[PDB]
């Protein structure tokens, strides 16, 4: 498993053209802020591939 | 129909080791799980452990993990409870519950019993007059109280004049203070009859330690009333 | 793993009042939720198991579900009474290692009091304990309904908070509170400020007198 | 015929606040609408004529529209500065008489200090004065932003407000008032009342003083 590289699987916002976004927030879908428990409907953005 | 009962507590110093104890009476203490379930002043309920059926099985939390030592007895139908190596957070309501199944609600509670850690000295309570000089007699009504502070023990009975006055008390509970003492507030409103005529002397009243003073009202004389 | 459940919740009495025990990270549809109920100054008694079953005792008032929607759980309490006023818990074995979460606690009160004025009669320091290395200061805010109160002080100079004492109101059956907070300020430094207020800002009334070291 | 309009306003540097000017009788849409700006020790000076259009070296900012729909008018005064902080006053042709009716005024302000309670600093008489029968009240405050100075006056006994008359505050350094209050006394009859209370609401504490009438 290739733990250097790694891509965002699911986004709140669709990336315009010629645009990069390297903030790890976690994203909600569509609940309550867990503040990053990685709980209910709260999921880390990033994905490790392998 | 079943009972259950437990005595045994009381307040020490950290470092030591206390024990509990809560009987059976009205039910098979062969097929019933046990858990124990404490709750400090103040705070919400909690968990504390949880015993197999003859006692092979055993699981605490994380918090009070290896300090706790639960062991159930089938032989006298007796549930015991000793935790050595106390400390302040363990001040709590410990209650020994019977389980109907392992996933699944407790059916009947205990009765509770106050285990606080606090241990420091043994000092009686003094009576300090609130003295109403100038903010309680420019407008509206008038009221004194009195408070009782630097007590470890807590059998205050707040009166008045000896037991003279009847209506008006108002008992305020105790607040913990920084190290180990307490401190319990009270008042009283005066209809405006007796004022600089008869003196309410607020009588404070501590069982343990040979405490049993009356302090005369002063309102500041030195002012107008 | 955390039950989250809010502090205090009422509505006035005759309506259908709900309570929520949203968990943190575990599967709603993992085992039962359960509610319990304590009344103060006694042992907490079920009043609900299974999510789904009453147990015998109970009026046809306590009414459980589960929404999965959202993973959280809910009570209707149809017919809201006097007698309804007790402390509410939550139970559901929810985690890997075989450890049992309880709820927050929620302290349902009654709301059949409209609303009710406070008073506030400020009470300056005694010649007993000023004596050498003593001083106290009393405001007793009284005669109020609603129990959050917000007693703030500071000295006309700075917020002066490290040393307050303040004491817990006394439920009574005229559904009137009395709060009395005792700011433990330094003896020996009390040539440092000139006056000290009690500014209470509760919903109905407001004072912000001060008192005087010497008058 | 009057023209009506907000006595004062206030607010801090970002959105605009329209001025409203509404009339009485007749149309607003018959003549037009004229906004003039007076400077505090100058001459006033026009801003805004013909609504629907705006004149050269005044910035663009300053707009205004028409309100035919109760006969009134708004003057949308856009980017509010400390350049902008003035008077600002409303005028329209409509007496048939050959007559120019005004408006009467406004107070926009901005907000730039914080808010501090005012002290409440009483001063008794003197005995210079006080050769046969005369002697003053100043119950002078400071230390307080807004400018609606709201005092009461009270001998300990009635709240006396016979002759009552307030002092114009000025503007202080750091952008401050100085509003005073001067009640009218009893030359010869200094006998009746032996204390006199300041009492002020003015948006904070409400606590009086009292002193001695001639000692």
């Amino acid at each position: 498993g290739n733990y250097n590289y790694l891509y965002r699987l699911f986004r709140k916002s669709n990336l315009k053209p010629f645009e990069r976004d390297i903030s790890t927030e976690i994203y909600q879908a569509g609940s309550t802020p867990c503040n990053g428990v990685e709980g209910f409907n709260c999921y880390f953005p990033l994905q490790s591939y392998g | 129909e079943v009972q259950l009962v437990q005595s045994g507590g009381g307040l020490v110093q950290p470092g030591g080791s206390l024990r509990l104890s809560c009987a059976a009476s009205g039910f098979t203490f062969s097929s019933y799980w046990m858990s124990w379930v404490r709750q400090a002043p103040g705070k919400g309920l909690e968990w504390v452990a949880n015993i197999n059926q003859d006692g092979g099985e055993k699981y605490y939390v994380d918090s009070v993990k290896g300090r706790f030592t639960i062991s159930r007895d089938n032989a006298k139908n007796s549930l015991f409870l000793q935790m050595n190596s106390v400390r302040a957070e363990d001040t709590a309501v410990y209650f020994c519950a019977r389980v109907w199944y392992y996933y699944g609600p407790r059916d009947y509670w205990g009765q509770g019993t106050l285990v606080t850690v606090s241990s420091a000295s043994t000092k009686g309570p003094s009576v300090f007059p609130l003295a109403p000089s100038s903010k309680s007699t420019s407008g509206g009504t008038a009221a004194l109280g009195c408070l009782v502070k630097d007590y470890f023990p807590e059998p205050v009975t707040v009166s008045w004049n000896s037991g003279a006055l009847t209506s008006g008390v108002h008992t305020f509970p105790a607040v913990l203070q920084s190290s180990g003492l307490y401190s319990l507030s009270s008042v009283v409103t005066v209809p405006s009859s007796s004022l600089g005529t008869q003196t309410y002397i607020c009588n404070v009243n501590h069982k343990p330690s040979n405490t049993k003073v009356d302090k005369r009202v002063e309102p500041k004389s030195c002012d107008k009333t | 793993i955390v039950m989250t459940q809010p502090h205090s919740v009422s509505e006035s009495p005759g309506k259908t009042v709900t309570i929520s025990c949203t968990r943190s990270s575990g599967s709603i549809a993992s085992n039962y939720v359960q509610w319990y109920q304590q009344r103060p100054g006694s042992s907490p008694t079920t009043v609900i198991y299974e999510d789904n079953q009453r147990p015998s005792g109970v009026p046809d008032r306590f009414s459980g579900s589960i929404d999965s929607s959202s993973n959280s759980a809910s009570l209707t309490i149809s017919g809201l009474k006097t007698e309804d006023e007790a402390d509410y818990y939550c139970q559901s074995y929810d985690g890997s290692n075989h450890n049992v979460v309880f709820g927050g606690g929620t302290e349902l009160t009654v709301l059949s009091q409209p609303k009710a004025a406070p008073s506030v009669t400020l009470f300056p320091p005694s010649s007993e304990e000023l004596q050498a290395n003593k001083a106290t200061l009393v405001c007793l805010i009284s005669d109020f309904y609603p129990g959050a109160v917000t007693v703030a002080w500071k000295a006309d100079s700075s917020p002066v908070k490290a040393g307050v004492e303040t004491t817990t109101p006394s439920k009574q059956s005229n559904n009137k509170y009395a709060a009395s907070s005792y700011l433990s300020l330094t003896p020996e430094q009390w040539k440092s400020h000139r006056s000290y207020s009690c500014q209470v800002t509760h919903e109905g009334s407001t004072v912000e007198k001060t008192v005087a070291p010497t008058e």
